[PDB]
């Protein structure tokens, strides 16, 4: 199999920044349909092959809007990751939703 | 895409430049051009504006242009394009409606606010009705009001996100005498990738 | 398994022409009829048999279709096209429901659209021939 | 400055030639010409290069006489392994030369003449050493000792060792069993259809054969062994048309003729349909010109019924001698396909494959989207690519049926795989031969 | 899951430098069994989320040897991948061992 040690120097340079909501799947598109605005999330070191969320992310949506996929961004603009979130949730009133742990990991 | 949210919102502001000098101002003095209907979150509704001030209101959105325009493939997913035809009215409230009204018509003939208005909108003028000048009665006087229905033609791109294009093909061809002939004379295998 | 012209998609020289107008868009005609019989003077009937089969494939595109710039750049090329090259591809036309079930074995181009400006949108009707207009069915010879 | 009309009038022959497909590829034992696919347009151009008495040029000539002259003939090297040893003792300091030349820059001679004890060997020996040392020599040509030879090894393949006097003999060509003589052709250039060679061995025959079945190509051979017009039983005997049809090799063309070893018929043969165009031929009844009809070794007359009957049973061609007019019969593979189908088939994969090609790289109309259109923009390309076949009076009906888009697994759609298409033509025959049962004369 | 552009991106810091065949398998003390030389290996530019080998290498492994796995050490001495040879081989006299093509991949 693949080295610990090379996973993670590979993960090293992923450094998603800023997290950004989906109300529809953006495996075709990562740059459309976009919900809410990019909030910065800080990443931690690579361990293990599987970097994870340093702190909690508050992603304040706006009203009359729906989330049920996610997607990750760098400083260039450049979408490193996509994924979904457990259930889609519609929020009436503007609400928030928190991200409590992001783990990108590679150990298969 | 297409969104008449947001091409209302490019009309106001259409609109504001190019007839502005003939409107009110508000406590910001930015000339009344306002949204149909206006209502902010939930119920919160909208004072009628000073007197000429301009009303923006998408009546609906037709597609007498056949069902799908052209469907095109790009880096990976297949993408329609709808042509729809977009009948906004524009209506001028107040003293002098009709002579304002008027001037905003001789100006959307104009090739530089045609230019302007396909930017920001990104619609084009089909043309322009007739100007009725209207008086209602509101409770004591009679308020000029002189709509106008400005129809505009759009192409709305959407991506289908389910596509998974073609990119191998696999045919297996057999050659016979007769129709029949269960055991094939010669037989045909092709494949070709992308690659 | 209803018709819907949704599902009607026609193929000429590897393109996908797409864009038809509403209206009557496609049209298909043999450009002979299959027998025409001859009637004596005594009152008996011979039939002949024409070996005649080509056809005329017509389409009723809308002007800013795509599909339009496609074709008028095929026919370009075509002519400066050497005489010995070949003009022709088959045209295929596919519909689930089954309304068309019809070929256009060596489909060539006969006559450019007729561009009609106006207040509104317009089409623009292509014309195709065809060497052998071939008509099939679902139901096999049995 | 050139003159405003430039005229130059030469006492030469007719040979205006026609194009069709394929092009045939001679491989040859030889040593001159640079790297593999060397290629001649004209018989004076073979000969710059080959002798009378050279294999290639043997080939070249039968090929190329016909009357619709071939546009381009192909001649193909196998990778050569020069074998040296002293035939005599060494005698005192007696001079040995030898000059090895790889690729185009190496023209190194080489002399020992150190035997002044005793050598008995060492002279093979110390080329070894000195072989090795050459700064232009060291890397490409690989050595031995015995009890030498300079074959090849990495990066340059072409090798060549000559002397006058003391040796630098044999051939042993390395390429074998087809693979690896095809294996280098293929690197250099698959432009080729038909494929010969000048060996005759039954190892290397049988080896073509097979390897030829694997690819898109036809492979004509001669034989001219007599055990094959004797045995009337396929497995019976072990000649080489009765391997070939013991295997069912549908593309190997045999021709059976009495000058398959010093020459090589199968030229004529090759150039009678090649050509004219693919399928639009029967390579039947044909009247190959300057080759004489199948002579019996044993009394120099022409083949017998019974053996003719023998070759028909192995599906090897021949030349019958009918209205006393040399013509070869048969005209089929050993396979028991006939040799227009084949071609025709053929011919058929490469235009459907460039056909298909136009929408999946050079995305004519746009990338095959996967639906009803996109699977009806691949029908109509196919059915396209069949008509032309039978414009081509090769097929006469076609019939392609195609997946509807809802009945395609979910699976083949992400690995964005098309598969299930299928087209079923009927071919148009030939007629070869007739019987006429006369009623009477009364 | 990444993105297309994101394994691009991310495959780009991995660049193995040279590379080193093992006879057992170099899972964990990868400086052990360290049978041949370090010869070099080039890869190319990511691509659809993999790297190739630029050219044929040829790894001079000495007499009497027996090699089955190997390994790509990077530039900084770091074991990022191992992997199994077709069949484990007895190089019983001097010989030399081809590497047709080597390649990284991240589509699994």
């Amino acid at each position: 199999t693949l080295t610990i040690d090379g996973k993670n120097k590979i993960l090293a340079t992923l450094t998603p920044t800023t997290i950004v909501l989906h109300n529809v799947d953006p495996t075709a598109d990562p740059t459309a349909n976009k919900v809410t605005q990019p909030v910065a999330i800080f990443f931690s070191e690579p361990n293990n092959g599987l970097i994870a969320s340093e702190d909690t992310v508050n992603i304040t949506v706006p009203a009359s809007a729906t989330v049920s996929h996610f997607s990750l961004w760098d400083d260039n603009s450049k979408c490193v990751a996509t994924g979904a979130l457990s259930s889609p949730q519609f929020f009436a009133e503007e609400g928030i939703y928190v991200i409590s742990s992001v783990s990108i990991d590679l150990n298969k | 895409q297409l969104e008449t949210a947001e091409l209302e919102k490019g009309i106001v502001r259409v609109l504001v430049d190019v007839i502005g000098h003939r409107l009110a101002r508000d406590k910001n003095n930015r000339p009344n051009v306002i949204r149909a209907y206006p209502s902010d979150n939930s119920n919160d509704k909208g004072l009628k504006p000073d007197q000429p001030f301009i009303t923006v209101y998408c009546q609906d959105a037709t597609t007498p242009y056949g069902w799908v325009l052209d469907k095109f493939v790009e880096d990976d997913a297949v993408c329609y394009r709808i042509a729809f035809q977009i009948p906004v009215l524009i209506t001028v409230n107040g003293k002098g409606a009709h002579s304002i009204m008027l001037e905003l018509k001789q100006r959307l003939e104009m090739s530089t606010t045609r230019d302007y208005l396909a930017d920001m909108t990104g619609a084009s003028v089909l043309d322009t009705g007739a100007i009725p000048n209207d008086y209602t009665y509101l409770n004591t006087d009679f308020e000029n009001s002189a709509p106008l229905v400005v129809t505009l033609v759009k192409n709305s791109v959407l991506k289908d996100e389910r596509g998974s294009i073609i990119e191998r093909v696999i045919v297996d061809g057999e050659l016979v005498y007769e129709e029949g002939q269960e055991p094939p004379e010669y037989t045909i295998h092709l494949d070709v990738d992308s690659k | 398994q209803q018709y819907s012209p949704k599902d009607v998609v026609c193929s000429w020289n590897g393109i996908a022409i797409e864009g038809f107008a509403p209206d009557s868009f496609l049209r298909l005609q043999r450009t002979s009829p299959l027998v025409t019989p001859v009637v004596g003077a005594g009152g008996q009937v011979a039939l002949t048999r024409n070996a005649d089969k080509t056809g005329t494939i017509e389409i009723e595109l809308m002007q800013t279709s795509l599909s339009n710039q496609m074709l008028s750049a095929i026919q370009a090329k075509q002519d400066d096209m050497e005489l010995e090259e070949d003009i022709s591809s088959n045209f295929v036309i596919y519909d689930p429901s089954g309304s068309v079930l019809a070929t256009g074995i060596n489909a060539w181009l006969q006559e450019l659209p007729q561009i009609e400006l106006g207040r509104d949108q317009n089409s623009k009707t292509w014309i195709f021939g065809c060497e052998k207009l071939d008509y099939t069915s679902t139901i096999p010879a049995s | 400055w050139n003159p405003i009309v430039n005229v130059d009038i030469t006492l030469n022959t007719a040979g205006t030639t026609r194009e069709g497909f394929g092009l045939p590829l001679f491989l040859a034992s030889t040593d001159n010409f640079e790297e593999r696919i060397r290629g001649y347009t004209s018989l004076t151009e073979v000969a710059e290069d080959f002798d009378e008495s050279t294999a290639a040029y043997k080939a070249a000539k039968q090929l190329w006489s016909q009357t619709p002259k071939v546009t381009q003939l192909y001649i193909g090297r196998r990778t050569m392994q020069y074998t040296v040893s002293i035939p005599d003792t060494v005698a005192e300091g007696s001079e040995y030369s030898l000059t090895v030349a790889i690729g185009g820059g190496v023209s190194q001679p080489f002399q020992y003449t150190a035997k002044e004890n005793d050598t008995a060997l060492i002279v093979l020996n110390e080329f070894k050493s000195q072989i090795e040392a050459s700064p232009t020599i060291k890397d490409g040509v690989n050595a031995s000792v015995t009890g030498m030879i300079i074959t090849k090894a990495g990066d340059n393949d072409f090798v060549k060792v000559t002397s006058i006097t003391p040796t630098t003999s044999i051939a042993a060509t390395t390429a074998d069993t087809a693979s690896a003589a095809l294996a280098s052709i293929e690197t250099y250039s698959t432009d080729w259809y038909f494929i010969s060679a000048e060996d005759r061995t039954q190892q290397f025959v049988l080896a073509m054969a097979s390897e030829i079945q694997a690819r898109k190509k036809i492979f004509f051979t001669a034989n001219a062994d007599v055990k094959a017009l004797q045995g009337t039983d396929l497995t019976s005997a072990t000649d080489v048309p009765a391997q070939l049809a013991k295997s069912k090799y549908t593309r190997t063309v045999c021709l059976w003729h009495h000058t398959a070893e010093f020459d090589y018929p199968e030229m004529a043969y090759i150039a009678y349909g090649a050509p004219y165009d693919a399928g639009s031929i029967a390579w039947g009844n044909a009247q190959l010109t300057g080759v004489a009809a199948s002579l019996q070794p044993a009394n120099q007359r022409p083949l017998i019924s019974i053996q003719k009957s023998a070759l028909d049973t192995r599906s090897c061609n021949f030349i019958d001698l009918d209205g006393g007019v040399p013509v070869v019969r048969r005209g089929i593979t050993s396979g028991g396909e006939w040799i227009d189908i084949v071609r025709g088939v053929d011919w058929l994969e490469s235009d459907l494959k460039t056909s298909l090609r136009d929408l999946l790289i050079n995305q004519k109309g746009g990338k095959i989207t996967y639906d009803d259109t996109g699977i009806t923009r691949i029908r109509q390309v196919i059915e396209t690519s069949l008509q032309r076949a039978v414009n081509r009076k090769f097929l006469s009906t076609y019939t392609v049926t195609v997946p509807k888009a809802s009945q395609v697994a979910l699976a083949d759609k992400k690995a964005r795989i098309l598969k299930d298409i299928t087209f079923h033509g009927i071919l148009a025959g030939a007629i070869l031969d007739v019987d006429l049962k006369g009623t009477v004369a009364y």
